[PDB]
């Protein structure tokens, strides 16, 4: 395994990177679903026709 | 009950909403957002089109 | 896919029977409390697929009344399932209120359909 | 302010998406050295740069 | 191009569902909102009860099958050792 | 009109991907479909990159990986994302069938989708098996030499099929020239049936986990399953990242790292670990032509499906007994998967045969009693009488 | 309904080569575009079963056609089928593409359909070029040299771009095992702009020899034009034929049986017969970077076509002016591959200078100017002023 | 492309031209005789590209009886293209029958056109 050195090297600037993209994508996902999460329905049974 | 009473939103808003400032916070969570996917886009680029470059036993015969 | 005339002939003879329904009964009982559909604000027959011919038919004969209420129910659940909660326990659906109201009109179109194919293949004698 | 701060970089998009790109450009070079320089101290005494100088001293 | 067979959905505008009256909704734009908002309170409260309405389910087959491993594992164990060379001979052959 | 909805191409991709209508309760689950699509594209780039540089010889295929891993500027990487990959692959395909199954996909209105999924599903073991045999190590050679011979226990012209199969006498030079040729080609027909698999799906949409109509509620698929998609997305790309450049050879077997010899056997032979479970079926049978009959019915099973459920109520949401019964199948099909990495040994001989016959009585005996009963519970629990 | 038409999957097939509404003015010309699709599959299936008996390696690529000639049974029809297949792919396509420049058919409503094709025929000169270097030659390597040489003259990146194509030094193991990998590919993604050819022809339909529209008078596809293409397509196997068996290497250059020597110069170096009229716009231009640009021009001023036409009427039928300059632009390209297969001499430098400004005038000069003049003619002889 | 008030403007210049109109003209009828439309039962106005909004509307605002006369022309000539022949000689379209029935209403819808152009540009010499 001659690359092992440099192999772990770049499975750091992976792992921080992606991570932080994951946690940002979660908050993201939660600011556009605020408006569909908080919805509220009402029924009032219309009169006979 | 009539449909011009609204029902109760209060513990889901913000208590001060303001245009200018809820703007910029979420226009810089996107932008951080964009920010490390741009830079990771090019490190995937990279490391394609640098694997058809000359070969490590190609280098030593030059 | 099995037929609602199947299920109620099967389920009468339960009923029936003095010593069948004081074992069996109670069990189904415990049964549809497990199944948690009553905490969603549904009834059974807000359940039964649709995507067939009779359950259109049927669908289509039940009183605008009872339609309405029924598409009520159906948006309350989707709602309360996208934010992986429960109602409130004063909305739960009780169990007086938890009546077969379709069910009428899914036997009666079952019993034409039948009668539709049983003179198809008819055969005339002497 | 915050109304002159969404007013200079948050309006046009064309200023939006190339603060972006500019934000890039410096956190990929600023982000190897970090990288390099903290992986290259956790595991000092066992490189060849160290051990090429007790072969020489 | 010819129409197709009759589907059970439609597009925006005739759907195909119900007939909907008496049905009123309302929202709040997002700008406006806290996201995040109970998060803390639902990681705890609210996955303890997800979790306990249905382990049940997933666990007792769980444990059915691991203990019906370990079982014949140990029992493979046994016959390979000098223990347990006689039966060996008579359940293999 | 948009020029979204006018253009001929555009049209495709806004129905598709812009303005689907959705169901608004659909859970994490129905995030599977979309990373399927991720990891074909993952697979197909990386493979063309790595087949620039690869000798199909059977004296040279050996010797070519190792210099796509030495050698080769970043190919390291792009052999342990192509390995890895194709076991992450089999993961998310076995749970996006596994969604199906729980929530009742497989019915009336959508029967024809479940059926093309199954034809998806045996080409790409077809796929990851050829490929596995281009690397030709001692697992590679070894397990091509007692799946290829499967087809001799044919009656009649079953001899002649392996020696058409085999371009010769044995595994040899002309059988892994023509193995990756068709590595090459099966990953494209793939991508066809995807197509096919979109557009059953297009005719009444998906499906929800409460198991009812969803023409009530409706959202459009842009801006709201395209960003909760991106979280999977991320996801999937972390998880996968720590297995290349943290763990690379963890889910292999280290006998495939020895050049493949014909004349020197390994101690034990195995395929590939999501494999095994259809390879501990096919032990099972104590006959060659039964064996290789009932390997293949474990695929052709899953078709049955539609029509031995008999429940009115689409789904497991609502069901004690099939809930319960649900995850005895989940956890024999780990059982089978463990005991096809076993010797042929007192206890596990008997232990398969037993976990055999479960996979099989699930879908004839098990579902359709089940159904019938719940079926009766819930009409005497609320009918009075 | 019928079934051909309710079903997901039948309702493509019945929409596209049964009940299509077809104009029943429509000639034999418009039978070349069924040929090119019977082209394409004869390709893709002679290319993948003797890609189980190829070798990429540059030590091996001569030989391993050389094997296939000899040692495969029946090798030597699939070789010759796909050498004279590749010509006869290309005659056709001239052909299909003359027919559309003569009935005016990249006018208004079909100016997409037009832009499609350009890039189908842009694919189709690489995928030739592809595969020519697979054989590894005489010819086929000094070609390649040529060729990816010219990448050299773009400025600042110019030099880099060549040895990130060469993957060294120059053309050398490398860049065949390249190019075969990408051989393979190509062919796919020109399937796949097929359909979207077709996609782009379904929205306004054919059109007619008459230029005039066809909605007053159609008959269905099926049984109409499903056997008169089967007319043009016997005939298409018998020329075919006739070339395999009795002339194989009439198209052919002879050079391209000495094997590869980077040493030893081929003496008049020239490419495939069909790429000769694009070979002679490049060396009239005494530039390499301006005439690089020259030669990728000559296929991108197809696409101005659509806007220096200034006629009311579509076609040439009735036209007598655009009927006489369009048979001398089909001749003159006929002679620009005379000269690209010529020496540099002295009346061929000047006269393949002068052939390339006819070709560029047609479209900016000539066609407009011309297209002007009829509408007046046809005004001015009918109205009494 | 061309626009039929351009070629006009040319035409009724040439047409008005003493030394013009002598050797144009005999020119044009020759070049209107070896086109050979008329032997297919057509006139020069059933030649006209109509896949555009123009073209729409003047086929829109034609009189009925004369529109359907040009659809009997058109599936005639279709028919007989189909043949590979000629319609007899006693078929063919005259000269004095080859008139522009279509071009005022191209011209009209034309000059609309154009003006609605002119007065969405329109600047106001404030
Ligand atoms: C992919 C297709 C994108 C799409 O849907 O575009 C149609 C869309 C038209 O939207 P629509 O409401 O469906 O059409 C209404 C009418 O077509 C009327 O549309 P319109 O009047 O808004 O169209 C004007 C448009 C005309 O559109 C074009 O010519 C498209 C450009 C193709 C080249 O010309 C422009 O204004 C484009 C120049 C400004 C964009 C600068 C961005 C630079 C890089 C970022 O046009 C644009 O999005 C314009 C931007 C062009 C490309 C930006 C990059
Ligand atoms: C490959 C990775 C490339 C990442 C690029 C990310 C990026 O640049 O996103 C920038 C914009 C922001 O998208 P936005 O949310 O619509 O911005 C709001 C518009 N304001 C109000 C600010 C004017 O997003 C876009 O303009 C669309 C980018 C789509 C990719
Ligand atoms: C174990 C993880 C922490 C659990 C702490 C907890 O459950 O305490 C309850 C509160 C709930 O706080 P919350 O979930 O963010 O809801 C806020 C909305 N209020 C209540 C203001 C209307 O939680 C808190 O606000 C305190 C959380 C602070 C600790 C964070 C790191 C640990
Ligand atoms: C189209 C096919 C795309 C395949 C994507 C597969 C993703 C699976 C996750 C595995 C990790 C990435 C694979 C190796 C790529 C790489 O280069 O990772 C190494 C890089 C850093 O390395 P470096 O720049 O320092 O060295 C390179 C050698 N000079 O890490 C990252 O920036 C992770 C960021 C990933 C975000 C990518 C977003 C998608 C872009 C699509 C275009
Ligand atoms: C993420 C989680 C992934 C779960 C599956 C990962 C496989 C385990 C490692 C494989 C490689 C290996 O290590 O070798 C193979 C391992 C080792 O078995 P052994 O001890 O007999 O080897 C002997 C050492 N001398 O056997 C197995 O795989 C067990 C079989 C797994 C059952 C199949 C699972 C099918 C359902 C999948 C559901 C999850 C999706
Ligand atoms: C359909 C036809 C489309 C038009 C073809 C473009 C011109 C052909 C190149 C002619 C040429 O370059 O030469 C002619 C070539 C090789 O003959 P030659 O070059 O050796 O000698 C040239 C002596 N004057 O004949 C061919 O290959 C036959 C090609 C088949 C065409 C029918
Ligand atoms: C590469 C392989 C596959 C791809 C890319 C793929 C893709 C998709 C996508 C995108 C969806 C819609 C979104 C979703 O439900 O997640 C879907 C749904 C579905 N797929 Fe697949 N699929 C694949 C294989 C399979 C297999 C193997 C099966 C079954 C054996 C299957 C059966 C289904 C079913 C039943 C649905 C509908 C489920 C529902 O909506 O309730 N698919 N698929
Ligand atoms: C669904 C798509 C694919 C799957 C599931 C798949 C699967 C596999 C597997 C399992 C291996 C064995 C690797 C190992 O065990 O180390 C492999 C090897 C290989 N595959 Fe693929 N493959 C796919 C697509 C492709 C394509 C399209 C190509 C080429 C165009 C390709 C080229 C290769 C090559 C060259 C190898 C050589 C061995 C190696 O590099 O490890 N693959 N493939
Ligand atoms: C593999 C390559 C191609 C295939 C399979 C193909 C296929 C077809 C088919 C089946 C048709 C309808 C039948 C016919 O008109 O004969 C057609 C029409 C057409 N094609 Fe192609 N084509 C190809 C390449 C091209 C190229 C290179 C061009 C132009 C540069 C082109 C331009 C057109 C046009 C303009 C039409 C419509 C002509 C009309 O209907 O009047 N195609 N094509
Ligand atoms: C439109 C599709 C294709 C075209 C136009 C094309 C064209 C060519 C040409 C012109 C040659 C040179 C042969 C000679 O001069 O003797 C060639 C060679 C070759 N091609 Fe293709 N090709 C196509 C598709 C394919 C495909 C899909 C494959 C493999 C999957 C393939 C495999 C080969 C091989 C192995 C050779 C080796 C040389 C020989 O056998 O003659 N081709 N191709
Ligand atoms: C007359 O009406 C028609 C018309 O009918 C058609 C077809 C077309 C053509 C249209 C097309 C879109 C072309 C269709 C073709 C393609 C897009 C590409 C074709 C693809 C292939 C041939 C790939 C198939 C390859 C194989 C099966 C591989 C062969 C290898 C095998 C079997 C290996 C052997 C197996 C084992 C296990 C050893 C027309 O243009 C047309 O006019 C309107
Ligand atoms: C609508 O709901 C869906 C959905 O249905 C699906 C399937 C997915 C997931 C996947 C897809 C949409 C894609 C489906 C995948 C395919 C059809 C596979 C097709 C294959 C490719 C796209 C890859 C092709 C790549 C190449 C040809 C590149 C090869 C490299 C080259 C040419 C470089 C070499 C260059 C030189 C110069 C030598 C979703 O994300 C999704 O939500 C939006």
């Amino acid at each position: 395994e001659p690359e092992h050195d440099e192999r772990k090297r770049l499975g750091l600037k992976t792992v921080i990177i992606l991570s932080s993209l994951y946690l940002l994508s979660i908050w993201v996902k939660k600011f556009k679903w605020a408006g569909i999460k908080t919805r509220k329905f009402v029924f009032n049974p219309p009169k006979p026709r | 009950k009539s449909t011009y009473r609204t029902p109760n939103f209060d513990d889901v808003l913000k208590e001060n909403n303001d245009a200018d400032k809820g703007r910029s916070y979420a226009y810089f969570m996107v932008g951080a957002m964009g920010l490390l996917s741009s830079a990771g886009a090019k490190s995937t680029v990279e490391t394609f089109i640098s694997s058809m470059t000359a070969t490590a036993d190609v280098l030593a015969m030059a | 896919p099995q037929s609602f005339t199947s299920i109620a002939r099967i389920g009468d003879y339960i009923l029936k029977s003095p010593v069948l329904s004081k074992l069996c009964v109670p069990v189904a009982n415990q049964f549809i409390n497990l199944a948690g559909y009553k905490k969603l604000g549904l009834k059974f027959d807000d359940l039964i697929a649709e995507e067939n011919p009779i359950m259109q038919t049927a669908l289509r004969r039940l009183p605008e009344d009872e339609s309405y209420a029924r598409a009520y129910r159906i948006i309350r659940a989707h709602q309360t399932e996208l934010t992986h909660h429960l109602l409130p326990r004063n909305e739960w659906i009780k169990a007086q209120e938890d009546v077969p109201y379709l069910l009428p009109y899914i036997l009666e179109a079952e019993a034409a359909a039948k009668e539709k194919d049983e003179l198809d293949n008819i055969e005339v004698s002497k | 302010s915050f109304s002159s701060l969404y007013k200079t970089f948050f309006k046009r998009n064309a200023v939006f998406v190339g603060t972006i790109f500019a934000g890039a450009f410096v956190f990929q070079t600023v982000f190897d050295t970090a990288i390099t320089s903290w992986y290259e101290n956790h595991n000092k005494g066992k490189l060849w740069k160290d051990v090429k100088a007790r072969i020489a001293a | 191009g010819p129409p197709s067979g009759k589907t059970y959905m439609g597009w925006w505008g005739h759907m195909g569902g119900p007939k909907q009256k008496g049905i009123t909704s309302y929202a709040v734009s997002p700008y406006a909102q806290k996201p995040l908002q109970g998060i803390f309170h639902n990681a705890v409260f609210n996955s303890f009860r997800r979790f306990k309405s249905q382990f049940l389910y997933v666990l007792i087959p769980a444990g059915i099958y691991w203990y019906w491993w370990k079982n014949g594992n140990e029992y493979n164990e046994f016959l390979y050792s000098k223990a347990g060379r006689e039966e060996l001979e008579r359940v293999n052959v | 009109m948009a020029f979204r909805k006018s253009n001929v191409y555009l049209s495709l991709v806004n129905s598709y991907i812009i303005d689907s209508p959705q169901p608004s309760s659909i859970n994490y689950w129905w995030n599977m479909g979309s990373l399927l699509g991720l990891c074909l594209v993952i697979q197909i780039v990386t493979g063309i990159f790595m087949a620039m540089h690869y000798s199909s010889n059977i004296e040279l295929a050996f010797s070519s990986v190792e210099h796509i891993m030495r050698d080769v500027h970043n190919g390291y990487i792009l052999r342990y994302l192509h390995a890895n990959g194709a076991s992450f692959f089999f993961m998310v395909m076995f749970m996006h069938m596994a969604k199906g199954l729980y929530y009742g996909s497989y019915r009336s209105p959508r029967v024809t989708l479940w059926n093309v999924g199954v034809i998806i599903f045996i080409l790409t073991i077809a796929t990851a098996f050829l490929g596995y045999c281009c690397v030709y190590g001692q697992m590679s050679h070894w397990g091509a030499t007692v799946i290829t011979n499967l087809f001799s226990a044919i009656p009649f012209v079953g001899n002649d099929i392996v020696s058409w199969l085999w371009g010769g006498f044995s595994v040899s030079n002309p059988t892994i020239q023509r193995f990756f040729a068709l590595h090459y080609l099966v990953p494209f027909i793939i991508a066809a049936m995807v197509i096919m698999h979109l557009m059953a799906l297009h005719i009444h949409g998906s499906s929800n986990p409460l198991g009812i109509t969803g023409n009530l509620d409706r959202i459009p698929m842009h801006s709201y399953f395209i960003f909760k998609d991106l979280v999977t997305v991320f996801l999937f790309m972390l998880i996968l990242a720590l297995f290349v450049f943290y763990s690379p050879n963890t889910l292999g077997h280290p006998d495939n790292y020895i050049p493949g010899n014909p004349l020197v056997t390994p101690a034990s032979i195995v395929p590939e670990w999501y494999l095994l479970p259809f390879y501990a079926i096919l032990r099972s049978i104590p006959d060659k032509l039964l064996g290789v009959i009932t390997m293949f019915a474990a695929i052709l099973v899953l078709l049955v499906l539609p029509f031995t459920d008999r429940s009115v109520v689409r789904g497991n949401t609502f069901k004690v007994l099939s809930k319960f019964f649900f995850f005895i199948f989940v956890f024999n099909f780990v059982l089978l998967g463990q005991i096809g990495a076993c010797h042929v040994e007192v206890p596990y001989v008997l232990m398969g045969q037993i976990a055999t016959f479960i996979y099989f009585a699930y879908f004839l005996i098990i579902v359709p009693v089940i159904s019938t009963i719940e079926n009766v519970l819930f009409y005497i629990g609320r009918v009075n009488k």
